[PDB]
């Protein structure tokens, strides 16, 4: 049920800004969780996470032409499946 | 006035109860902000209301209203069974409170 | 074993009541310190032995313990009022209290 | 609080200290005010938690007299320190 619609607002060669629905009010969470990698087979990705309050969230340090996975969470499981997308740099 | 403290004290003591339990764990913004709030007022209140009210009857007077309004609320907004034991519960708790403060 | 800490549970919720007491409104450290991990240790440990009890017996006994070690340590430590009238409406509130936890 | 004293100093910043007492005489948070001795303006204010008995006021015009006091919660305690000291 959340969160919806993973998209890239914006993007640079090294940075994405994206954006999700949080939902309505009442599935609003407190925290989102934010992953981002490597869309080959190295498992060391990068990790932050990002206030509830806020639906967007900028990547910043990317190499330039490869092509990522990004990947967000609701604090449980409880709230719905984690949605991820794909984007070359 | 301190007592007027203490019942604003309890009420907000059943409000955050209440939202701590439509919050998950601890996950649900809007329902977990209420419960931050609540408690934060709740307890400053109770904090305050102790500087003049003896510490016993502070205590037992917050914790009743806590009670009171956690029976009224469930009864009226979760469908909770209401029996005549809870009637005279209630009652007691009720005058304990009322001649608390009228023996002030 | 599980009784025992929420017995402990409602002895920290006395230790937190008194220090509350001591904290004039909030401002004196320590106190105000004692007040609030004592407070997360009785939350705390409660939440452990809820966890094998019941819900209802479980926090009966706890503010139980609670605001009757409060009156009592109110009239010992801070010399609270000691009259046949405060006793009996103590009696009524907290007996209130413990049904209507009791029940629920 | 007591002993209210300027620990370092630079043009724009002054540390000052102050003594908490001991134990039973802390309180949870100081309320350091601060402004120029004469000239109207109002004063700035912050405030810093009681645990910390030191504080840095910044920003400060150099060369100019400035006041400090420190205040506790309530005055039900050791009444306001104040001083003087120029930049």
């Amino acid at each position: 049920s959340v969160p919806t619609k993973l998209e890239v607002v914006a993007a640079t060669p090294t940075s994405l800004l994206i954006s999700w629905d949080a939902g309505h009010w009442w599935e609003w969470v407190t925290y989102y969780r934010i992953t981002y990698g490597e869309t080959g087979g190295n498992s060391p990705v990068q990790e932050f996470t990002v206030p509830g309050y806020s639906s967007t969230a900028t990547i910043s340090g990317l190499k330039p032409g490869v092509d990522y996975t990004i990947t967000v969470y609701a604090p449980t499981s409880d709230y719905g499946s984690p949605i991820s997308i794909n984007y070359r740099t | 006035m301190a007592w007027l403290i203490l019942i604003i004290a309890g009420i907000f003591e059943v409000v955050w109860a209440i939202a701590l339990k439509y919050s998950n764990g601890f996950t649900r913004l809007i329902p977990s902000m209420i419960t931050l709030i609540g408690m934060l007022i709740s307890f400053y209140l109770l904090s305050q209301a102790t500087k003049t009210l003896p510490i016993g009857t502070a205590y037992a007077i917050w914790t009743g209203i806590g009670a009171l309004g956690a029976v009224i609320c469930g009864i009226i907004f979760f469908k909770e069974p209401l029996t005549a034991l809870r009637i005279v519960f209630m009652i007691l708790l009720l005058t304990g409170i009322i001649g608390l403060k009228a023996t002030s």
